[PDB]
C-alpha cells in the first residue's frame, strides 16, 4: 500500500500524482 | 520527502 498512502492522505481528491511524482523519485 | 509512507501509515515503512 503506497499509492493509497501518498494519494489518500492529502490527495484523496487529487489526481494520483505524488504517487510517482513525489514518492517515485525514491523507489526509482 | 518520505513522511507520507512512514508517518502516515506504517505499511511501507514499519511493515516494509
Amino acid at each position: 500500500k503506497y499509492e493509497i498512502t501518498t494519494i489518500h492522505n492529502l490527495f484523496r481528491k487529487l489526481t494520483h500524482r505524488l504517487f510517482r511524482r513525489n514518492f517515485g523519485y525514491t523507489l526509482r | 520527502v518520505a513522511r507520507g509512507w512512514k508517518r502516515k501509515c506504517p505499511l511501507f515503512g514499519k511493515g516494509g
